């Protein structure tokens, strides 16, 4: 899925 | 005779936000960009520049920010985008909480369009 999550 | 908010419908149109947030962090984080899927807010951080601005939600994606198309952005460029977009930062967002559910476990959209997790 090439999932990532990123804090911004 | 109480007027709940939680039976409207949420607004799926885009709106503009406008964040004023000088050198700290925004806030929120973002799922999402593989492959022009789009980048969604995941979480949004209590207390933060995001939730002060009452007008961010988990499930909305991100369209822009600062006039830069970020619906076919992968993750790692939009979240470079955000972090640099300056001490003023202008998103236009849209509530997509069907697209956003995909990514949460047990995850699924009431008729309201609440996102709900079971």
């Amino acid at each position: 899925k090439n999932y990532k999550q990123f804090s911004v | 005779s109480p007027e709940f908010l939680g039976e409207e419908d949420i607004p799926r149109e885009p709106r503009r936000i406008v964040i004023h947030r000088g050198s700290t962090g925004l806030g929120f984080n973002i799922v999402g960009g593989e492959d022009g899927e789009g980048i969604f807010i995941s979480f949004i951080l209590a207390g933060g520049p995001a939730d002060l601005s009452g007008e961010l939600r988990k499930g909305d994606q991100i369209l822009s920010v600062n006039g830069v198309d970020l619906r076919n952005a992968s993750h790692e460029q939009a979240a470079i985008a955000l972090k640099n977009a300056g001490q003023t930062v202008t998103i236009i967002a849209q509530y997509k909480p069907e697209e956003y559910s995909r990514f949460e476990a047990n995850s699924r959209v009431d008729s309201s369009g609440r996102i709900v997790t079971d």
